[PDB]
């Protein structure tokens, strides 16, 4: 049981140092996709005035 | 509203067993259970007046059309009937148990009688292990 | 749609079908509890912290207070 | 005063189901 | 009397009294706001209050539904021919 | 703790007038929420239920337990056993106040909090370390079958097994509450007669095997649920008289012999547990049909109980052990007597039931033919020969001689002295 | 006794 | 699936596409099955006007149907004649075809009486059920 | 409030121990700053628990508050169930929130 | 008296900055401001000579007064059921002074009529005494409280009418309404006024043809 405990720390530092690393990562993408879905149909209403 | 008229020579002719478009003031009530609308007793009465109006003793096709124009109840609709069973469906998972059922409209309710409301828990639950897939078996009031 | 461990410790959920092996004097039935087994005697049966309470709660909907 | 207690006494199975108010001042009087 | 039918449904899925006294422990009413009394029950309307709030929640909408409750059975006949 | 010393020092003793002083400046030594106090805050709510005049049905009571698991929510929020000494107590409140049927929702809600105590992980991902093993490792296993957790589910440990019991405790003494009080008919259907059986005897299952795995199959809170297994499953079978039960009583037997083994080994053969687990194996191997070794054996209950009646009055005490005996640890013994020892004493005389013969057929036709809780232990005592509360808890000398003649004339004796006889 | 035992 | 390619081209021809409404019921049973005309009309509605061969490919497919057995057909005429004589009349065979399902036009409806030999009986002769169960579900007579 | 007080003097060990305990319990970026960068290195070279298992999410703002109670040795007029109770902040607590 | 539960360590609570009332100079009638509450086993308190509870400090003033009395004499009673609506019916104080301690507030804040579960306080001063009735009785207000069916109406003599009104119209049972007051403290124009009330609304036979 304790052999299992020393590898559940082993999981839990894996998942909160991969929680962070992601973390900037995937919030820049979104931003990025953001910017680009806002942009495109910012396009996409001046062909309507158009 | 040839759609309309053409529900009406569906059920007008499903419960007819002599034949040629003339049927005997048995199964007349029931013929507009199948068309989907309530009743008064004092209705059936009211119908045979017209039944021997020319002395027929039997419906005639036109009799049954120009009397079900007179009166027409809002037609409980289809998707309205999914809802009707989807609000008793508080787990999600799509089934009605039929131990629910029994309860809770009993007590509620204004025209229900103890064997009504029995058979209607005993018909629909052919598995016998006690849920109604009311998907199912609401497309078991319309499949058409 | 019923769990491995669920399965093993009850087959057959409205009556007991004994499992013990206390004082140790299918045959192959044994909870995940344990990885270490050789032999049928290591086979602990041990229901798990969550094991004991996904199938102790299959019991009140088994019944449904009268019909 | 007793015909205010014979309409009392006409019908009413239930006494009469009564709401009630005050009317007095805010300092002392 | 009068609260057996208007609290009817509830929580719940033998004697009058003691149904009455069974829907007491099952609704959470403790018995300290209670009244040792015949029939004219008195109930300090806070704990009423507390009771009507899912009354009016297990009363919602159930009249389309009644409405072909009372009529389902050639329906059910007919559609088995129209299939 | 030394105010709550001698807190404890009344509450067993029937000082309650006292006790109740002392514990309200208690709680003034320490701060407001605060979850330490909940020793002293819990002591208080067993004055209000043991110790006052008011019933067990306060709204001082709910305040009390309302107040105190309030101040585990504002400390330790859901997040320390407290919650569960919370909910031992409270499974102790209604056990006293009847309502077993409620209990076991009580002791429900103390395994489903304890359960998040103990913690689960969830393992989403074992699909794609699944697809980096197919990709990588080159064997047939990350194909054909799903990949296993890294590190398995939690063990029941020794307090949340503790609730088994008590849950099993609650099951059982629902159903036989019922069994004694069964001129009411609306009191457990035979359909749920053999559901909250089977199942009590299931959580009494769960129980036994987490125990000796943690503590080992030696110790005596193992051979507790050992012989309450047995038990529980006697009176499976009598409530479902079912003959295909004959696994069962094969297992059961086996079980109380294990249970006895070990209980004259640590326990003696003069003492309360020890004498039923010989009885309960009496009764479990006249059951198989070993209406010998059975017959020897209630023999041996009525040598050892006997000589354990020679001992000193003063010297013969048994508190039972018992989750809700570790937890409430200051209460007087008699508080926890009723659930399992005199259901033997109550089942012991009335399972074999013979009657039927004259005095029977004689007594009862020619007869009716002619017409015309302060309750403290008991510190000191009178004489040599008093009657102890546990002296109650076995069946008397009377009455298990009772059952054993009774064994001998109908099914038991050998064919030369029955024929010597007649 | 022949088939479910050989967990060798 | 090759009698399904096989049929498939010798009715759209060049244009490998059927947009004809009436074809599609054609081709239906040129393989062997029978669909409805609600279904056709929802298969045409989802297709858009254009029939190509995989999507005719697995609408054999998805009727293929287990339920084209005798005893649920029996169940019919079994309500009708309420004495289990095994008999109907010609009348009453007349308004459960045109009248009751999906009302039928006078032409195919004509066609019915001279391949399945009701034409020359009158409308009150008595007719049995049996060969009419028996020869639209191809079992041997 | 060091407006409001016009009686209760306090000290600059007040404001150290008040800027301490602010990030550690708050809502504030801030306070996402000291958990990240200076809680959870040095609890490694403290007692040899690493960063990765210290964070906030994870740990009781009470629980928590009534430890620094006593390892630190400051008392509060708040408890903990006053500070569940309160509204989420970027400096939460307050100078006159001490006792001594 | 006061019942026996705020007095108690255990099931009442003291948190900083929350009212207390004193129970000394007993014919209560002190009020004080919780600072700690385990101040060397007894309770510190500040006796007092738009406070929001949830962001506790102590009421900042100069030259306190502070004393030390234990958990046996001090019962929370503020905030910063209790008749927590207009209808102050709730009352989860036994004794009559929440009835007047409530009247205290809305004697501040101008309110002043008060429906009181089946009662009504009005505590209108000489001052000025036809603009309060013209203010709560105006053609405006008149139809203004019929035309809301209760819930968000102000508790009025309009709703104390619409209560036996409305058993006029369903229940069709016997009703009262009565005022009380001293020596011509305007209860008979309170009276007046909500009698008005009683046949404004409702068709009560309007003028009908010669069938009826």
């Amino acid at each position: 049981q304790r052999c299992y405990a020393i590898l559940e720390e082993a999981i839990t530092q894996l998942h909160s140092c991969t929680e962070d690393k992601m973390g900037a990562v995937l919030s820049r993408q979104l931003e990025l996709q953001r910017e680009i879905d806002t942009m495109d149909w910012s396009e996409s209403f001046l062909q309507y005035l158009r | 509203t040839e759609e309309q008229i053409a529900e009406f020579k569906e059920a007008f002719s499903l419960f007819d067993k002599d034949g040629d478009g003339t049927i005997t003031t048995k199964e007349l009530g029931t013929v507009m259970r199948s068309l989907g609308q309530n009743p008064t007793e004092a209705e059936l009465q009211d119908m045979i007046n017209e039944v021997d109006a020319d002395g027929n003793g039997t419906i005639d096709f036109p009799e049954f059309l120009t009397l079900m124009a007179r009166k027409m109840k809002d037609t409980d609709t289809e998707e309205e009937l999914i809802e009707a069973f989807k609000v008793f469906d508080r787990d999600g998972n799509g089934f009605i148990s039929a131990a629910e059922l029994r309860h809770v409209m009993t007590n509620l309710g204004e025209k229900l009688t103890d064997e009504e409301v029995d058979e209607m828990i005993r018909e629909a639950d052919v598995d016998g292990d006690g849920q109604i897939n009311y998907e199912e078996f609401v497309k078991m009031m319309m499949a058409k | 749609r019923r769990g491995r461990e669920e399965r093993s410790l009850l087959p057959r959920p409205t009556q007991f079908d004994p499992v013990t092996r206390y004082p140790h004097d299918d045959e192959w039935v044994s909870s995940g509890i344990s990885r270490l087994a050789n032999c049928v005697a290591d086979l602990t049966t041990a229901p798990s912290a969550v094991g004991v309470l996904e199938m102790l709660g299959e019991q009140g909907k088994t019944g449904k207070p009268v019909a | 005063q007793q015909l205010m207690n014979s309409l009392l006494l006409s019908d009413s199975p239930d006494p009469p189901e009564c709401h009630f108010i005050a009317s007095v001042n805010s300092t002392r009087i | 009397a009068e609260f057996l039918r208007l609290y009817a449904v509830l929580v719940v899925p033998r004697k009058p009294k003691e149904a009455v006294i069974y829907l007491l422990q099952t609704i959470k009413f403790p018995t300290s706001d209670y009244q040792l009394g015949r029939s004219l029950v008195f109930f300090r309307k806070r704990t009423f209050l507390v009771l009507e709030m899912q009354r009016a929640a297990y009363l919602r909408r159930v009249m389309p539904a009644v409405a072909t409750l009372c009529r389902a059975w050639p329906t059910f006949r007919a559609r088995l021919f129209r299939t | 703790d030394a105010v709550l010393d001698i807190v404890g020092g009344a509450i067993r003793f029937g000082v309650w007038k006292v006790a109740r002083y002392l514990a309200e400046r208690c709680l003034n030594f320490y701060p407001e929420s605060h979850a330490a106090a909940t020793q002293n805050r819990l002591l208080v709510f067993l004055i209000e239920l043991h110790g006052s005049g008011l019933p067990t049905s306060n709204p001082r009571l709910v305040n009390l337990i309302g107040a105190c698991g309030r101040a585990i929510k504002d400390h330790w929020e859901d997040t320390h056993p407290v919650r569960l000494d919370l909910l031992t107590y409270q499974a102790w409140h209604m056990h006293v106040s009847g309502d077993l049927s409620e209990c076991a929702w009580v002791l429900r809600s103390a395994l489903t909090v304890a359960a998040a105590m103990i913690g689960n992980r969830n393992y989403t991902d074992r699909n794609e370390v699944r697809k980096l093993l197919m990709l990588t490792s080159l064997s047939l296993k990350p194909f054909r079958q799903q990949l296993e957790a890294t590190t398995p589910r939690q063990v029941t440990n020794l307090r949340m097994a503790g609730l088994l019991r008590l849950l099993a405790r609650a099951k059982l003494l629902w159903l036989l509450d019922l069994d004694q009080k069964r001129k009411c008919p609306t009191f457990s259907s035979p359909g749920n007669r053999s559901d909250v059986a089977t199942e009590a005897c299931n959580c009494l299952q769960w129980a036994l095997d987490a125990y000796d795995f943690h503590l080992g199959s030696e110790t005596p809170l193992t051979v507790g649920t050992a012989y309450e297994l047995a038990m529980a499953i006697f009176l499976l079978r009598k409530a479902t008289r079912s003959d295909e039960a004959l696994l069962l009583v094969e297992t059961a037997a086996r079980l109380a012999e294990a249970s006895l083994r070990v209980r004259t080994q640590l326990f003696g053969r003069q003492h309360v547990t020890t004498l039923n687990t010989a009885l309960l194996l009496g009764l479990l191997l006249a059951d198989q049909g070993k209406h010998r070794r059975a017959m020897s054996l209630i023999e041996a209950v009525i040598r050892n109980s006997f000589i354990r009646s020679l001992r000193s009055p003063a010297r013969r005490r048994y508190r039972p052990e018992d989750s809700f005996s570790q937890t409430l640890w200051c209460l007087p013994d008699a508080f926890f007597y009723d659930t399992f020892h005199t259901h033997g004493r109550i089942i012991q005389p009335d399972a074999l039931h013979d009657a039927l013969l004259a005095h029977h057929k004689r007594r009862i036709e020619a007869a009716a033919m002619t017409r015309r809780e302060q309750t403290r232990d008991s510190y000191a005592f009178l004489t040599h020969q008093d009657e102890v509360p546990s002296d109650h808890l076995i069946p008397s000398i009377q009455d298990l001689e009772e059952t054993l003649i009774r064994i001998y004339i109908n099914h038991g004796i050998d064919s030369a002295l029955e024929r010597r006889l007649c | 006794q022949e088939d479910k035992q050989r967990f060798v | 699936a090759l009698k399904v390619e096989s049929a498939f081209c010798e009715i759209s021809g060049a244009s490998r596409t059927i947009q004809r409404k009436e074809a599609v019921a054609n081709l239906a049973r040129y393989l062997g099955l029978a669909p409805s005309e609600q279904e056709v009309d929802t298969f045409f509605h989802r297709v858009n006007g254009r029939c190509d061969l995989a999507a005719f490919g697995r609408f054999c497919s998805l009727l293929v149907h287990d339920e084209d057995k005798a005893a649920n057909f029996r169940e019919l005429f079994l309500v009708y004649d309420k004495e289990h004589t095994g008999k109907l009349k010609k009348r009453v065979v007349k308004m459960i075809f045109c009248n009751l399902g999906e009302p039928l036009s006078a032409a195919e409806w004509r066609s019915f009486e001279g391949i399945f030999d009701l034409a020359d009986k009158k409308d009150d002769d008595l007719v049995p059920y049996e060969p009419i169960v028996r020869k639209l579900l191809d079992l041997p007579q | 409030d060091l407006m409001s007080q016009t009686f209760r003097h306090f000290s600059w060990t007040d404001i150290v121990l008040l800027n301490l305990f602010n990030l550690t319990l708050g809502d504030s970026s801030e306070s996402d700053e000291f958990w990240s960068s200076f809680l959870a290195t040095r609890c490694s070279q403290y007692f040899d628990v690493e960063a990765g298992s210290i964070a906030k999410s994870r740990i009781s703002r009470p629980a928590l508050y009534v430890a620094m109670q006593h390892h630190c040795g400051i008392s509060f007029l708040p408890d903990a169930g006053a500070l569940n109770t309160m509204r989420p902040s970027a400096h939460p607590l307050q100078p006159s929130h001490l006792r001594l | 008296q006061v019942d026996e539960s705020l007095l108690r360590r255990s099931t009442s609570f003291l948190r900083c900055g929350g009212h207390v009332i004193l129970r000394s100079h007993v014919e209560r009638h002190r009020s004080a401001q919780v600072i700690d509450s385990n101040f060397l086993g007894r309770v510190l308190i500040q006796s007092t000579d738009f406070h929001d509870r949830f962001a506790y400090k102590p009421d900042p003033r100069a030259h306190p007064n502070l004393s030390v009395d234990a958990r046996q004499e001090v019962v929370p009673v503020g905030c910063l059921l209790e008749g927590k609506l207009g209808d102050l019916l709730y009352l989860s104080a036994s004794t009559p002074a929440a009835v007047v301690d409530t009247l205290r507030g809305r004697f501040y804040h101008d309110e002043y009529f008060t429906k009181c579960g089946n009662m009504l306080i009005s505590v209108f001063p000489p001052k000025n005494r036809e603009r309060i009735f013209d203010t709560e009785f105006s053609e405006e207000n008149r139809w203004q409280y019929y035309a809301g069916e209760i819930q968000d109406l102000r508790p009025h003599p309009f709703l104390l009418a619409r209560r036996a009104l409305e058993n006029v119209w369903l229940k069709r049972r016997n009703q009262f309404i009565l005022t009380f007051g001293e020596l011509d403290a305007a209860q008979d124009n309170i009276q007046k006024e909500l009698f008005r009330y009683i046949y404004t609304f409702a068709p009560r036979d309007g003028a009908k043809d010669q069938d009826g």
